């Protein structure tokens, strides 16, 4: 599996707001 | 034509689920992914076959009870549940939840992961933690295996058989000596007394899965007990006589206090390459006396993991969880019997 960046989870995402 | 079978063993929950693909087996159950012909989209199914063995009873009903209950971002849900239509013929339960494209075990296997993959990981095995201990409920069996992972990085922990309401006084003996597929995440704790188990169990464990995503080995693995035990002891280094004074039997204490001396082995030279503020959170999940280690929410608070420490959002359970009964004595029949009227809402028609 080739994960994707974590800044692309939605919980990350809500983290960066 | 007919129940599709799977790697030899029917699995048998059509018509809704079809066109079954086998993902992988625990101990006890063996998952495939399906299709829901009513939702239209691939779930997970795990077939196990509990009712023959007292404990087996446990785990199916641990599980199926705490993961109903539960709500939370990180840990997996139940959405269906097939067994037979009445107590007599059943003896398979298929726990069908969302599909998660791999565990961290399996991804070990394959990758090293990046320093940002590992701290967004370790948030949300945390995250869901203080959820899990917010319901005075311990896991128990936090291991690679069954953190599940997807692409995008969403991680929920799963695997429930093993939880427990936390209760200090609780003298489960059985534990020891039974069955589990890996030992190597335990607490010493718990590889030596039945009682006294606390939250802090599963922050052990949790270390013992950030060592691994630092290193891509196990840090204290071992054949067994004594061996995993010296395992500890040669990194960690010896035990005072107070870490050692919460091992309860007296000749087990007494053994390991006799072992030759081992200093302790600062983490940056096992872990060279690993970020400072992992190994400083590391350095105080790891510790031998479970009352020094850091709880859930402290950790969550720790520097490591300030790009997603936020207090409003991470939720907590709306009450402790709670058993009806104590199940560790009661017959494996009696658990059949609260198997089936837990499950009982899933029934067609119900
Ligand atoms: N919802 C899921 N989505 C994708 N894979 C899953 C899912 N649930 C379980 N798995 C996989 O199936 C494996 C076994 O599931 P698990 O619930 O741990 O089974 P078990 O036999 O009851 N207990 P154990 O021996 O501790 O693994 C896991 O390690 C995962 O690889």
């Amino acid at each position: 599996m080739k994960l994707s960046p974590p800044s692309k989870s939605r919980l990350a995402r809500r983290r960066a707001l | 034509a007919g129940p599709e079978m799977v790697r030899g063993q029917v699995f048998d929950v059509g018509p809704r689920y079809t066109n079954l693909s086998y993902i992988g087996e625990g101990a006890y159950g063996m998952v495939c992914s399906a299709y829901d012909n009513v939702n239209k989209v691939r779930v997970a199914i795990k077939k196990i076959s509990p009712f023959e063995h007292q404990t087996y009873c446990q785990r199916t009903l641990r599980e199926i009870k705490i993961l109903l209950r539960f709500r939370h971002e990180n840990i997996i849900g139940i959405n269906d549940i097939i067994r037979a239509p009445t107590i007599e013929q059943m003896k398979d339960v298929y726990i069908v939840q969302d599909l998660m494209e791999t565990d961290l075990y399996k991804l070990l296997k394959t990758q090293h992961l990046s320093n940002d993959h590992i701290c967004y990981f370790l948030y949300q095995i945390l995250r869901g933690l203080k959820y899990i201990h917010s319901a005075n409920v311990l896991h128990r069996d936090l291991k690679p295996s069954n953190l599940l992972l997807n692409t995008t990085c969403d991680l929920k922990i799963c695997d429930f058989g093993l939880a427990r309401v936390a209760d200090p006084d609780h003298d489960h003996t059985g534990f020891l000596t039974e069955y589990v597929a890996t030992r190597w995440y335990r607490a010493p704790e718990i590889m030596l007394n039945s009682k006294g188990y606390t939250k802090s169990i599963d922050i052990w464990s949790v270390g013992c899965i950030l060592a691994e995503m630092l290193s891509n080995r196990p840090i204290f693995p071992g054949k067994h007990y004594l061996d995993q035990l010296n395992h500890i002891l040669g990194i960690l280094g010896s035990p005072s006589q107070e870490d050692l004074n919460c091992i309860i039997n007296l000749k087990a204490r007494n053994y390991l206090l006799s072992l030759p001396h081992k200093n302790k082995v600062p983490w940056n030279r096992l872990f060279p390459n690993a970020d400072s503020k992992a190994l400083d959170l590391l350095d105080k999940m790891l510790t031998f006396n479970p009352h020094k280690r850091i709880e859930v929410e402290q950790a969550l608070a720790h520097p490591y993991l300030e790009q997603y420490y936020d207090p409003s959002d991470e939720p907590i359970a709306e009450a402790p969880f709670k058993f009806d009964m104590e199940l560790d004595d009661l017959p494996k029949e009696k658990l059949k019997e609260l198997i089936f009227e837990e499950t009982a809402r899933f029934q067609p028609g119900y």
